[PDB]
């Protein structure tokens, strides 16, 4: 522990704290009552990551063999980190800039960094709610849009690349994105998804036009929508024919799988960013309450509700999964129940799923001449169980096409869909807080504005900035930053704020600190995961990135209609100006920090 | 008509009018 000389008259001195509440009246905001900062911050880590990551990420890490490694890793940093956030921005009473900056001149770069990754991270996330609002408006007809193909020029049959793959995708990759075929080459603007994105940054600056006492009521009716949809949709999945098989999938675990580097890394940077951990928007929620307030009963009933839902929108995701495995089942068998009752005609009530594998073998010894044209198709399930639900391929391929064949198909779409555009913009609320507040203790807006200035102009470039997701190429532009400014980014920034709280700051100042405030110093168990335990649990998932991002290749995946055997997946390599880009996306941050650091220290020599 | 430009111009008139009742409810409240 470095002494840090000069560290007090810098901080509030631990009997100012009851002198400088009862004066902050009218400089800083306050929250209305308790449940308004409860619904704020497990609103802010709920939604869009549930659905869109987490599944996506649990078929490939062991089929159901991603939850041990998840909950374990979730236990072991998650709580901890989430815990020392609370409590660092309530009594230091600042931002997430005002409070690194108190804890040395030199960890400015924390402050930077949490600023930076806000923004590149809500860049990309709100064009998802972008094409959330775009399946919300092409709602409201009984003949649902990616229910039918349509025909060609010449009125005699469907479109070439609607008949060999699904409906569904010809609504998504032709009708939404007009996709293209590799990254290489961009079209244009797209007008129809540029409405949407104006639709999505509009409605994101109407409840967050001045930062809090606006977010909340806002949070108060999103953070109930969100709930109660959930639970209707529950009773619907396993009231379906084929649930109960993709809930087993989910927790049938492969143990080779939990011994391989690649599914640490994922379930250890799913955790800081399930939890909005090494963003800074929970510093400055928690930095707005009064001195007394229980910071401890905050952070693990905020944590219970966080690992809770993502265990119950899992088991969700995968009911509708294995209604999906089923329908294909069922229909690539009864392919070879009527090819065999065509070619050797025999009636209907004959030839069934039970006895199938005892009929063909009678139809070669009967006419092993015409029983050769004949195919069979192959076909079981773990293998229609077990198919690409790569990103933003569950909310609009999967649940699509299974709300089709519920009965008032039109209302569970609206109803689904309204359910993830709250779920996905609550979680933009205090993603906005991460850079509103920074770039306000910067002191690079005259302050005579008012604070509905800044916001405004924030909006308007970011806006400006989400025309490259608008192309032909929109969707690879989506999944290699998202994931690489999803994946680094957040790792770093968290080990950050464990190590300089507990050996620059100083742990056993901390606890006076905390025994001021709630009452008692923490327990034993605080004591092993902040010193010991999850400083190191991160100091080594870091070093798995590197043992992954080395001995790979960079692959994506391409649509391509003339490529033959179509609707499976084709892989190709990226280009190699994509080093640039995704150096930028992870770097800028990291290179932040050291950064920063050297620039103070170099201002001393 | 393309039922979707209806529910756009719906959703997109109610929320243009919502940012100019709570710019002018700010300034006549402060
Ligand atoms: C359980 O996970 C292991 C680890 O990935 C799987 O083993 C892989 O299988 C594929 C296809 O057979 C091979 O290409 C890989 O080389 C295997 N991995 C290793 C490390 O050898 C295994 O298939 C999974 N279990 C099941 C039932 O699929
Ligand atoms: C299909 O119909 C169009 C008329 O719009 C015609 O130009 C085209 O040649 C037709 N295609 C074929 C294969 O007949
Ligand atoms: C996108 O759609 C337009 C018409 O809506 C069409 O002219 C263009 O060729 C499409 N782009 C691609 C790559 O097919
Ligand atoms: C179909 O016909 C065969 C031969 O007549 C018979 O053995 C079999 O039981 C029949 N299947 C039924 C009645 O389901
Ligand atoms: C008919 O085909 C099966 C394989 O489908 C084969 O095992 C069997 O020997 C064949 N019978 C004759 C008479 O060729
Ligand atoms: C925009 C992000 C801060 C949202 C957060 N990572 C979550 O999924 O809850």
């Amino acid at each position: 522990v470095l002494p840090n000389p000069g560290l007090d008259a810098r901080i509030p001195s631990l009997a100012e704290l009851e002198t400088i509440e009862q004066e902050e009246a009218s400089s800083r905001p306050k929250w209305d009552n308790k449940a308004q900062y409860m619904l704020t911050c497990l609103g802010f880590c709920v939604g869009l990551g549930n659905v869109w990551r987490f599944p996506y990420l649990c078929q490939s890490h062991g089929g159901g063999a991603f939850m041990i490694p998840f909950l374990i890793l979730l236990v072991l940093e998650g709580i901890p980190l989430l815990y020392l956030e609370f409590a660092i921005g309530q009594r230091l009473r600042r931002g997430s800039l005002g409070v690194w900056s108190s804890i040395h001149p030199a960890l400015k770069g924390l402050g930077l960094a949490s600023m930076l990754t806000s923004f590149m991270v809500g860049l990309y996330y709100n064009t998802i709610i972008s094409w959330i609002m775009w399946y919300l408006f092409n709602s409201f007809q009984e003949p649902l849009p990616w229910s039918d193909c349509p025909l060609n020029e010449n009125q005699t049959g469907y479109v070439d690349e609607c008949a060999r793959s699904s409906p569904v995708d010809y609504f998504w990759y032709r009708e939404t994105l007009n996709i293209s075929t590799s990254i290489s080459d961009s079209g244009s603007i797209q007008w129809w998804m540029l409405l949407c994105l104006a639709c999505a940054w509009s409605v994101l600056y109407m409840c967050t036009i001045r930062g809090i006492e606006t977010t909340g009521k806002a949070v108060y009716i999103t953070s109930t929508l969100p709930y109660v949809v959930l639970t209707i949709f529950l009773i619907r999945g396993l009231t379906l024919k084929g649930a109960t098989n993709g809930i087993v999938f989910l927790f049938t675990p492969n143990v080779t799988e939990l011994a391989q580097p690649d599914t640490w890394l994922d379930a250890g940077a799913q955790v800081f960013f399930s939890f909005s951990l090494a963003f800074g928007g929970l510093i400055s929620f928690s930095s707005y309450n009064s001195v007394h307030n229980n910071c401890e009963k905050d952070s693990v009933i905020v944590s219970i509700i966080n690992g809770f839902t993502s265990v119950y929108v899992a088991i969700v995701v995968y009911s509708v999964i294995g209604f999906r495995a089923t329908q294909r089942y069922d229909d690539c068998f009864s392919t070879n129940i009527l090819t065999l009752i065509n070619g050797f005609d025999l009636p209907e009530g004959n030839v069934t799923q039970e006895n199938f594998v005892d009929m063909q073998q009678r139809c070669n010894a009967s006419d092993p001449a015409a029983y050769a044209q004949l195919v069979f198709q192959t076909c079981d399930i773990n293998a229609f169980l077990s198919e690409a639900v790569e990103g933003t391929g569950l909310a609009f391929i999967v649940f699509t096409e299974a709300i089709t064949k519920m009965p008032l198909s039109p209302l569970w779409s609206v109803l689904f869909f309204i359910m993830l555009f709250c779920l996905g913009l609550s979680s933009m609320f205090g993603n906005m807080e991460g850079v509103v507040v920074p770039l306000q203790d910067l002191r690079v807006i005259p302050p005579k504005w008012p604070k509905e200035v800044l916001t405004g102009l924030i909006c308007l470039g970011t806006f400006l900035i989400g025309f490259i997701f608008t192309l032909n190429s929109g969707q690879y532009w989506l999944s290699l930053l998202d994931s690489y400014a999803g994946s680094i980014p957040l790792l770093i920034i968290a080990f950050c704020e464990m190590f300089s709280v507990v050996y620059v700051y100083g742990v056993d100042r901390f606890n006076k600190d905390i025994e001021f405030m709630i009452g008692h110093k923490p327990n034993i168990f605080w004591q092993v995961t902040w010193r010991v335990v999850s400083p190191l649990l991160m100091l080594i998932i870091f070093l798995f990135f590197f043992v992954v991002e080395v001995s790979q290749e960079l692959t994506y995946s391409i649509w391509d209609p003339g490529y033959e055997e179509f609707p499976k997946s084709q892989k190709i390599s990226y280009p190699n100006w994509v080093y640039v880009v995704v150096v930028i996306v992870a770097g800028v941050p990291s290179l932040t920090i050291p950064g920063y650091a050297i620039y103070k220290l170099i201002r001393n020599h | 008509v393309s039922i979707w430009l209806i529910v756009f111009g719906v959703v997109m008139g109610v929320i243009v009018v919502g940012i100019v009742i709570l710019i002018f409810t700010g300034i006549r409240d402060r």
